[PDB]
């Protein structure tokens, strides 16, 4: 699994979608539990999700300092940003991401946890 | 590794391709674009006993669009059979395609599967349903659209095509991912399609998650 | 690339670049996988590839050529075979015979290419279906000559006859006309007993080859429709029941073919036909003891470990006893000296009923249901029984699965969470198993009691807890209410939920508390009986579920706010009045604490709360208790609600607020959810609402199209606007509720209906598409249902202001805009039910919309838009002819009745809508009907087109035999006259119509149709 070495910050549960820029639509990518992993090594913070029952990564990607949470002009309960490297999916690759919750309470809670996750990894 | 070809057969509309776009990348297809022939789809799970792979033939319904038909069975290792719980002519006809099915596959695992259970008004009750009891298939209501029973059928088939009654999906290892900067050239790209996908909404906003 | 060389037909073709395009597509991959296949496709559809087919048979190295040289052949066979000059047609029949018996004749390649024999074979049978017994009357005495001078061609003839028995039998009924497949029938029976005896010398003349098994497979097809002689005036059953089930290859066949044996057509008053229903079961039951495993042995361990075919086999034999003993059981129970052999079969089916697979169990359920039914109902049968179903209990208190009433379920991790779906197949499951069960608490009522409360003390004392175990045990107690005496019941269920109760305060975490809390909640709902007969436990009932109101884990409140429902609408009576020893009644107690009590639920809880108050409420008969019990209930909403109306009226720009839209919302779902309980009881409530309600509809849509036209299209997918419609949709619903539900119905004319049009019919029509909302449909669908008949000028408004612009919206595609499409055509199913006059006031171009907003509905394939397209057409042509005899019928007719005639026969033929065919062929049924009926007045064609003497009967013929002819080119004048002849003869015997239809849809798909088999 290579999560024993590592600390959970934060857990939620979401849906999370990638942007297919040629088709113009938002595409969902997996549903199932978002969690905050800090290698206990490098103290770096990646998002790791996988889908129910499949157990299959649908992100795995550094917290980088530089991304920005945006909104998304049809919900109050997501967050839009700029992936540079997730390798969720074989080789690192591009995306943009959104991912909504089941509450604005649980996405306004990940916004601060996902820049809390920011700030250490300048450190 | 070792793989085995699958062959998804059913009445055109019932949802194998959604099905197996669920299964590729995670996505829910809401549009119906009938296939053509047949697509080939390399899809790989992680169990307890290794990964498994299936090259998962994902033939076509309509008869217009048949193409080689039961051609597309040689060789098969194992098959999933699809009907559409709204509608009962798809269910009338899983005797045909069962027919042509294992005229051509004599002796292998096969998933009879009812797909729409989560749609209220549900034609074929789980009643009617026992075509599957004397063909010794395994039947699976499922439900593409909220993933209800959605890894059965491979987990099932994955269980006979291995001969290991306790496999089990387990949670592929994640490599630690890697630290990439962004770039002036290429942002410029990317921040009118960060711009276009902020102002796209997204789909089905009533949903639970 | 080169591979395309194969589609150029100007060349000799490349077998060897063939075989490289086929290598390339089943054993390849990626996109040249992919450029192959659309080869191959473009090379099968050719319609001259057939040509080809006796070159690559042939020269060709690949077997998978040689399939797909055969499919090619099949679709030319199978579909315009009557064409070819009989030059080709008995060569094709030649070289295919001669490969057969050329690739049978060759061991390696019969032992190898198992496929390609079976692939050719059903191309033979495909010739067959064709030519035999007509065109080939030899061929059943040639097959049976060939069978002894080959083993392998023997064991190939019984594939060929297996499959052509296929055919003509099993898959007969869809693929061939009734007067061909009468035909083929006919000519298998007659040539049958030489058929039969080639068999019967097989079987018995060899033990497990697999000449043995193919013709075991062969008989398994005959046994679906030979005469019963065939099986028990030979030896055969001792040969299936003994010989081929101690083989263990052979076993598997015999057993489905005894399981068709346990089905036959046979006489009930003969003896000795009885004798040997009974012996061929003791001997399989024998064989199944001695060579595969005894009575007593761990089939859920042997399905669990599954070795082999052992669960195939387990399959198998479920099968087989119940089919057997379903029917044949009774030839068991009177004799003392098959007692062991029913007894022992039944004891093999508990065995099976204890294997952990959720299909085969339903299999054995179904059977014990039908057994413990007749032990029921039967007399001096159940005592033969008593320890096969004092074990049955066991199994099925064991395996309760979770009721829908049960909303904590136990997720992967090991934790309750409340459930995300609902389980279809197990809700269903649950409800035979409750049937059973209570089946078998009748038949002996102390046993079951004693099984459960013994299990019960071993969940007190700890010794068996688990969550499995006091679910499954809670389920079952529940699920059997109503078999015990009132007095057994009440101390029964006294100590089950004093025990539960005791259970709940003694574990430990909130996980250990949510299990007991909703099994507490399912025993407690499903008892009313008891608890009104105890107000004592009633109330602490209803106050023990104002605590789990309270707990943090969601899936615990929202059960007890589902369970304060189910007692409420069976107990509502003793909530109304006042009890003996107590201040007021229970209701305005509860509406009381109703803040208190709802704290810590969200929204929809409460609304379910109001709803379960409302029910309570409606008990009460006079009209000055309930309308201020009402009056009470409403308190909460009504404050908030008159606070902000008076807020917004005064300022319509402090709802923007995206707080105060929330507000709103709940205020209305609450009224949604207490007029849904109270129905006409409502109005008081609705009244004190009702005209500031409109006002804030009219409000609420101003500002949904200021900030369409502030901010674009995208503005209806933000949450703001979202919400705002939410506000409409609710106000919507809850009239919609009302008036479904109204007694009233002047009041509901004379004040509601007027100003709800003024309000919400305009805003539709004159909004943007993407911002008129469906439920608008709907509500008008309502209101022309109940008081469609008194209102005919609003109805005609509603047309004017919905009809043109909504089907503007749904009219180019089949997609967009679901739910108005959907809303819409059950709206015109309506109007032209109850108020076929509006559609009178439509002008002419507004009328052909209508009809052709029908025949859109006809082409969907979106079943709610179709059946309801296909039920307004025929509810049309009934509205135009009780006119009878008026201009607006006859110019009707002239300008529709064609128009209804082609489309219906488009759909009925165009192989995409065979959903809805039986409608389809009413409705024409009915429009043919209506001309040899001579209700139509006039000439429907137009003069100096036919002579003036002729009836609209000649000219229909000539019509749809011209429509016809330019459809389907390939048809001859003969086949389409003897179509319609028939056709218009069965106008009125709709089972037979639609028989000539299906036959026509066999004959449209081939060529060559014989005319005659519309005489059938
Ligand atoms: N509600 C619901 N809709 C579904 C479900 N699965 C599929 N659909 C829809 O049904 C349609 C099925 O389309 P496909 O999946 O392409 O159907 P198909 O079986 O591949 O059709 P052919 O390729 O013609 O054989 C799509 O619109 C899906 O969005 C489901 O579980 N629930
Ligand atoms: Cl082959
Ligand atoms: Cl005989
Ligand atoms: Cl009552
Ligand atoms: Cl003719
Ligand atoms: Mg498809
Ligand atoms: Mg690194």
């Amino acid at each position: 699994t290579m999560e024993e070495d590592e600390e959970v910050l934060y857990k939620v549960r979401a849906k999370l979608f990638r942007f297919d820029a040629d088709a113009k639509e938002w595409k969902e990518r997996g549903t199932g539990d978002c969690k905050f992993l800090k290698n206990k090594k490098t103290n770096k913070v990646r998002i790791l999700m996988r889908r129910d029952k499949t157990l299959k990564i649908c992100a795995n990607h550094i917290i980088a300092p530089e991304y920005t949470l945006k909104p998304n002009v049809g919900s109050d309960r997501s967050w839009v940003y700029a992936c540079t490297a997730d390798i969720a999916e074989g080789e690192a690759e591009a995306f943009t991401f959104a991912i909504r919750f089941g509450s604005k309470e649980n996405a306004d809670k990940f916004k601060e946890e996902f820049e809390k996750a920011q700030e250490i990894n300048k450190k | 590794q070792v793989q085995f070809k699958l062959v998804l057969v059913g009445d055109g509309g019932t949802g194998k391709t959604t099905f197996v776009k669920r299964h590729l990348t995670g996505e829910f297809e809401k549009k119906y674009v009938a296939t053509l022939g047949v697509e080939v789809h390399p899809l790989v799970f992680h169990t307890n006993r290794g990964p498994i792979k299936f090259n998962v033939w994902d033939t076509a319904g309509q008869e217009k669009f048949g193409g080689l038909r039961d051609g597309y069975y040689i060789q098969a290792q194992c098959a999933i059979i699809m009907f559409d719980v709204t509608s009962r002519v798809t269910y009338k006809n899983v005797p045909n395609w069962h027919r042509d099915l294992v005229r051509v596959c004599e002796n292998i695992p096969i998933v009879l599967c009812g797909n729409k259970v989560d749609i209220k008004d549900r034609k074929v009750k789980a009643k009617s349903i026992v075509f599957h009891r004397k063909k010794n298939l395994q039947y699976y209501d499922i439900s593409a659209k909220s993933n209800y029973n959605f890894e059965k059928p491979f987990l099932w088939l994955a269980r006979k095509l291995i001969g290991d009654p306790n496999l089990e999906f387990v949670a592929m290892p994640a490599a630690a991912p890697p630290e990439v900067v962004m770039d002036p050239a290429l942002a410029a790209q990317y921040e009118h399609d960060l711009e276009v996908a902020q102002t796209t909404a997204l789909p089905d906003e009533d949903d639970d998650l | 690339g080169a591979m395309e060389g194969i589609l150029d037909f100007s060349n000799d073709l490349d077998i060897a670049l063939l075989d490289q395009v086929v290598s390339t597509f089943y054993q390849g991959s990626g996109v040249q996988q992919k450029q192959a296949q659309e080869i191959l496709t473009k090379f099968q559809d050719n319609p001259d590839a057939w040509q080809k087919a006796d070159q690559i048979l042939q020269f060709s190295t690949n077997p998978q050529s040689k399939f797909i040289a055969l499919s090619i052949l099949d679709k030319l066979i199978t579909r315009k075979w009557k064409l070819l000059p009989n030059d080709h047609r008995i060569g094709i029949r030649n070289f295919v015979v001669g490969m057969i018996i050329s690739m049978c004749q060759d061991d390696e390649v019969f032992k190898t290419q198992k496929n390609l024999i079976n692939k050719s074979d059903l191309t033979l049978v495909q010739i067959l279906k064709q030519e035999w017994p007509q065109n080939w009357p030899e061929f059943i005495p040639e097959l049976i000559g060939s069978s002894s001078s080959s083993v392998n061609v023997c064991e190939n003839n019984m594939i060929v006859l297996k499959l052509l028995s296929e055919e003509v039998f099993d898959f007969s009924a869809e693929q061939m006309t009734q007067a061909k497949a009468l035909h083929l029938k006919n000519s298998m029976s007659k040539e049958f007993e030489q058929i039969f005896k080639l068999c019967f010398q097989v079987l018995e003349q060899g033990s497990s080859s697999s000449l043995i098994v193919a013709t075991l497979e062969s008989l398994l097809r005959y046994l679906h429709w030979i005469p019963y002689r065939y099986i028990y005036e030979t030896n055969i059953l001792e040969l299936l029941s003994t010989k081929f089930m101690t083989s263990p290859d052979t076993r598997a066949i015999t057993l489905k073919c005894l399981t068709e044996v346990s089905n036959l057509k046979i006489p009930q008053d003969n003896d000795l036909i009885k004798r040997q229903t009974v012996l061929f079961f003791q001997n399989t039951l024998q064989q199944i003891a001695t060579s595969v495993m005894p009575v007593t042995a761990d089939l859920k361990a042997t399905y669990a470990n599954a070795n082999g075919n052992d669960q195939s086999f387990l399959q198998d034999l479920a099968m087989f006893l119940t089919t057997y003993l379903a029917r044949n059981r009774a030839l068991l129970e009177s004799d003392e000296s098959l007692r062991e052999l029913l007894l022992n079969a039944h004891q093999y089916l508990i065995q099976l009923s204890k294997i952990e697979e959720r299909e085969l169990f339903k299999t054995t359920l179904d059977y014990w249901h039908n057994l413990v039914a007749d032990l029921f109902y039967e007399p001096l049968k159940k005592h033969i029984y008593e320890e096969i179903c004092s074990q049955l209990r066991l199994v099925i208190i064991e395996n309760m699965v979770r009721p829908e009433e049960v909303l904590v379920v136990e997720n992967d991790e090991g934790e309750i969470v409340r459930e995300f779906v609902k389980e279809s197949d197990t809700i269903q499951l649950y409800k035979s198993e409750r049937e059973v069960l209570v089946y078998l608490t009748h038949l002996n009522v102390i046993d079951t009691e004693e099984i459960m409360i013994s299990k019960l003390a071993r969940q007190i004392d700890g010794s068996e807890w688990s969550w499995h175990n006091i679910n499954t045990l809670s389920w079952a107690i529940g699920s059997i209410s109503g078999t015990m005496s009132e007095d057994t019941e009440k101390r029964f269920v006294v100590t089950v939920i004093k025990d539960l109760l005791g259970l709940c305060e003694q574990k430990r975490g909130k996980d250990n508390k949510a299990v007991v809390a909703s099994d507490i909640m399912y025993v407690v709902g499903q008892y009313p009986r008891f608890l009104k007969a105890h107000w004592n436990f009633l109330r602490t009932v209803i106050l023990k579920l104002f605590e789990f109101m309270h707990e943090t884990h969601e899936g615990v409140q929202d059960m007890a706010c589902d369970t304060f429902i189910k007692i409420v609408q069976k107990c509502k009576y003793h909530f109304v009045i006042q009890q003996p020893r107590e201040s007021e009644p229970f209701i305005q107690t509860i509406i009381r604490d109703i803040q208190k009590t709802t704290a810590d639920l969200q929204p929809q809880q409460v609304h379910t709360f109001y709803k379960a108050c409302g029910i309570i409420i409606s008990e009460e008969r006079s009209v000055a208790e309930r309308n201020r019990l009402l009056s009470d209930l409403m308190q909460l909403p009504n404050m908030a609600w008159d606070t902000i109306v008076e807020q917004s009226t005064a300022n319509p720009t402090l709802l923007l607020d995206s707080e105060t839209v929330k507000i709103i919302a709940n205020i209305i779902k609450t009224n949604v959810a207490v007029c849904t309980s109270m129905g006409a009881d409502f109005y008081p409530q609705l009244g004190h609402i009702y005209y500031n309600m409109l006002q804030l509809y009219r409000a609420v849509s101003s500002m949904i199209s200021a900030q369409v036209a502030a901010e674009g299209l995208i503005a209806t997918k933000t949450p703001k606007v979202r919400g705002l419609r939410t506000i409409k949709k609710e106000i919507l619903k809850l009239v919609e509720t009302y008036i479904s539900k109204a007694r009233n119905l002047d009041d509901v004319v004379k004040v509601l209906v007027e100003p709800l049009l003024n309000a919400v019919l305009e805003d539709y029509m004159n909004n943007v598409p993407d911002a008129r909302d469906a439920e608008v449909l709907n509500c008008m669908t309502t209101v022309v249902e109940k008081v469609g008949h008194m209102i005919p000028q609003g109805v005609i408004l509603i047309l004017q202001s919905v009809f043109e612009c909504t089907l503007d919206m749904i009219n180019k595609d089949f997609t967009e805009y679901p739910e108005h499409r959907v809303e819409f055509y059950k709206l015109l199913k309506v109007i032209n039910e109850k108020s076929f006059a509006a559609f009178l006031e439509l002008p002419p171009a507004a009328f052909k919309l209508f009809v052709d907003a029908i025949c859109w509905a006809f082409k969907h394939n979106n079943r709610d838009v179709e059946v309801n397209g296909l039920q307004i057409a025929l509810d049309l042509v009934k509205n135009i002819e009780r006119m009878g005899n008026v201009p607006f019928a006859n110019e009707f007719h002239k300008n529709y009745f064609f128009i209804f005639v082609s489309e219906t026969f488009f759909v009925l033929t165009d192989s995409d809508h065979k959903s809805g065919f039986s409608k389809q062929a009413l409705l024409l049924m009915k429009l043919i009907s209506l001309v040899y009926d001579n209700k139509i007045s006039v000439p429907l064609y137009q003069e100096a087109e036919v002579p003036q003497g002729t009836s609209n009967q000649v000219y229909l013929s000539q019509y749809l035999a011209n429509m016809l002819s330019n459809a389907f080119p390939h048809l001859t004048s003969e086949q389409i006259a003897s179509f319609l002849s028939a056709l218009t003869k069965q106008c009125k015997d709709l089972v037979v119509f639609k028989g000539t239809l299906r036959d026509f849809l066999v004959q449209i798909k081939e060529v060559g149709g014989d005319p005659t088999d519309y005489l059938f």
